[PDB]
């Protein structure tokens, strides 16, 4: 359900972006600021440290299970 | 005994036809034990079968089908048995013949039902030869006088033609008709 | 017509035996004579298949013709003919042991087949036929022994000793199979230097891989030539991504199994 | 005869499978 909600929200934001790109509404530099903040905040997974830690702790989880 | 088919299989490689046919005969003789080595060396027997210039198409297909039976494939084995033409014996009532007939029957029934629904499309090849084996079994069963069983296999295959022929040339048309009516009323599902 | 075919085969084989070996015709005429006697064997007892108990001249005719066809395959360097004829030779030798006497020219050819198998590197089948051999014959015989000692040397790695042991050949029949063994040795050392011996230069490579002249090794660069590094070092032994989806499948499966009523 | 019993066996085996799924679903509902 959480995945579905996230998908719907990003559908909404994409639709708004399309409206702006087509020019159906004015550019809001604030909303932009927020969007590129989000993207800037996106993580990196293939970091080769994050991955080692991920495997290690997944190993512990599987051990207990 | 022979303890190894290496010699015979290697000999079959040679172009000399007479040699090739005799090797095929001996391989058919000793297949039951060395099916594994024959499996390893199928490729060349496949070439021998497929190149129809060689006048041992039926024998090659039969030996290949027997080999694939021993392996357990039961599908390419079936096709090779089919390609053995009429060389395959049906009244030998051996284990191999019996089981391949069973596979033929079930497979054919499957394609029968498939097409049964399919209005006209697909119309699987139903390798007329497969039709031939099913018909041959039909007549063998008629000879044994298993009219019930002929009727029911005809029903399963949807072969109304064979069903009607067996019921008409049955031993007692009224009783046969009553039995068929009961089966139709109760067991049959497809409207 | 049993006697007719028997005597026909006997005369044909007598002519062959007399001509090809005593002197060395070793001709396509001899090969065609072999083909003729083979077509004769066809109708003859053939590979006995057991269930015969004839003590037929099958022994003489089949054993001799197969051995001669094998040595003919050797002379012509036709590996398929060699292998097929030796396959029949096995089927005869090891099948009807008691019903047949010792084949005086059997261990020689069988040891030559040892060399054949070693040269092709088919070590698994080599050891299988070894074990099928009687135990004592492994050591008592020279024909059998020599390939075995060579194989032990190869397995150990003393390739220098292997090359040194070229001369000690019990029978001249062990010819050109030695050469197949040599180029197999070369390929073995090739893989050796490939996955180990990092960055070996040309001079060391030539001295170790007993190839011919440095031009000939430049040709051997046909053998994928590695990369020759900067200084003909023949390169070297050439040398994340969270498996998220598959691990998710695995854990979902764990939950599924934990969850069904079953 | 033989095929009558054969098809009866078909019917009852299928129905028995249906019984299996019935009981599994009902066991879940009864736990709830």
């Amino acid at each position: 359900h959480g995945l579905k909600g996230l998908n719907s929200k990003l559908l909404d934001i994409r639709s708004y972006l399309e409206k702006v790109a087509t020019g159906k509404l004015p550019i809001n530099h604030q909303i932009i600021y927020q969007l590129q903040d989000v993207f800037n905040l996106l993580p990196d997974v293939s970091l080769q440290e994050f991955v080692k830690a991920f495997y290690l702790k997944t190993n512990d989880q599987m051990v207990v299970v | 005994m022979i303890t190894s088919a290496a010699g015979i299989i290697s000999l079959l490689d040679e172009d000399e036809p007479q040699l090739k046919e005799f090797a095929l005969h001996k391989l058919n003789a000793v297949v039951n034990d060395f099916w594994a080595e024959i499996s390893e060396s199928v490729d060349k027997i496949e070439v021998l079968y497929e190149d129809e210039g060689f006048r041992s198409r039926q024998f090659a297909a039969l030996v290949a089908s027997k080999v694939f039976y021993h392996l357990g494939a039961f599908e390419e084995s079936l096709n090779y048995a089919l390609g053995a033409g009429d060389l395959f014996n049906v009244n030998d009532n051996s284990e191999y013949v019996e089981t391949i007939i069973a596979k033929c029957i079930d497979h054919y029934t499957k394609q029968c039902v498939e097409n049964a629904d399919l209005p006209e499309g697909e119309k699987k090849p139903i390798d007329q030869r497969l039709e031939g084996i099913v018909n041959k079994m039909f007549q063998r069963c008629l000879d044994d006088h298993k009219y019930k069983q002929a009727i029911g296999i005809a029903l399963e295959t949807r072969r109304l033609d064979v069903f009607e022929k067996t019921i008409l040339e049955s031993n007692d048309v009224p009783g046969m008709l009553a039995y068929s009516l009961k089966l139709c009323m109760s067991l049959m599902q497809n409207k | 017509t049993s006697g007719a075919v028997l005597q026909a085969a006997t005369g044909m084989y007598e002519q062959l035996k007399g001509e090809w070996n005593r002197k060395s015709p070793n001709l396509s005429k001899c090969g065609e004579e072999l083909g003729r006697l083979k077509l004769v064997l066809l109708e003859l007892n053939f590979l006995p298949t057991t269930g015969t108990k004839l003590t037929k001249q099958q022994l003489i005719l089949a054993r001799d013709i197969l051995e001669i066809g094998a040595q003919w395959s050797i002379l012509r360097k036709d590996i398929p003919s060699f292998e097929r004829y030796m396959a029949q030779l096995k089927c005869y030798y090891f099948d009807y042991k008691e019903q047949l006497p010792e084949s005086a020219y059997m261990h020689q050819l069988l040891g030559l087949n040892l060399l054949f198998l070693l040269s092709q590197n088919r070590v698994a089948e080599f050891h299988t036929e070894l074990e099928r051999l009687p135990a004592k014959d492994i050591q008592t015989n020279v024909y059998i022994k020599h390939p075995v000692s060579l194989e032990q040397y190869l397995m150990e790695g003393s390739y220098n000793k292997v090359f040194l042991a070229k001369g000690n050949i019990p029978a001249e029949s062990y010819t050109f199979f030695i050469d197949i063994l040599l180029d197999t040795i070369r390929d073995e050392i090739a893989g050796c230097i490939e996955k180990a011996y990092e960055k070996i230069l040309f001079t060391e490579a030539t001295r170790i891989l007993f190839f011919n002249t440095p031009k000939k090794m430049t040709d051997y660069a046909k053998k994928r030539g590695w990369v020759l590094g900067p200084n003909n070092y023949y390169s070297f032994a050439s040398q994340t991504t969270i498996p998220s989806t598959e691990l998710a499948k695995q854990v979902i499966e764990y939950a599924r199994q934990l969850e069904m009523i079953v | 005869d033989l095929y009558s019993r054969y098809k009866k066996l078909q019917q009852e085996l299928e129905f028995l499978e249906v019984q299996e799924e019935y009981i599994k679903d009902e066991q879940k509902n009864l736990k709830k």
